[PDB]
């Protein structure tokens, strides 16, 4: 699983690879 | 008004889970700020609703948002991962890197594809009033 972040004030979408 | 946005989004095995966040003024909904869970599936439900109702004939209808596809990277992440000994050290770092890029493209076009049909139905004078949209919008 990824998940997904849309940037927030100035910069940058990012994405995790979900773990537990 | 009616503003809405998708601020994150979830890949899974099987599933694209996007969040829906709504902001409003208008009186019909429950309350002027919510956000909902949807995967691509209820946004062609709304997408097909909309078309298969005869009130709006002659309407444009915009179009559904395209399948994320993720099959690619999931999988090179499925053996990276059970690649566990597979040269990284270093290797792995940089072979999870370039697939984090690859996942962080497919997720720019879909989120994309989907807040951007969204967004065109709120606009939409007879579209943003539709009961199966503000379904889509409320449902938890």
């Amino acid at each position: 699983a990824v998940q997904f972040f849309k940037g927030k004030n100035g910069s940058a979408d990012q994405v995790i690879l979900v773990t537990q | 008004s009616l503003q809405i946005d998708i601020p994150d989004a979830l890949s899974e095995r099987d599933k694209v889970k996007f969040t829906v966040h709504t902001k409003t003024t208008l009186p019909t909904f429950q309350s002027p700020e919510f956000s909902v869970t949807r995967q691509h599936e209820d946004f062609v439900w709304l997408h097909d609703t909309l078309i298969e109702t005869t009130d709006y004939a002659g309407l444009i209808i915009p179009p559904a948002p395209t399948k994320p596809d993720f099959d690619g990277p999931r999988e090179k992440m499925q053996k990276l991962g059970e690649g566990e000994g597979s040269m990284t050290k270093e290797e792995f770092a940089k072979m999870k890197q370039e697939l984090e890029a690859e996942y962080l493209a497919v997720f720019k076009k879909t989120v994309s594809s989907h807040e951007v049909f969204l967004q065109r139905l709120s606009s939409h004078p007879v579209l943003s009033k539709d009961r199966n949209f503000h379904v889509f919008l409320e449902y938890d």
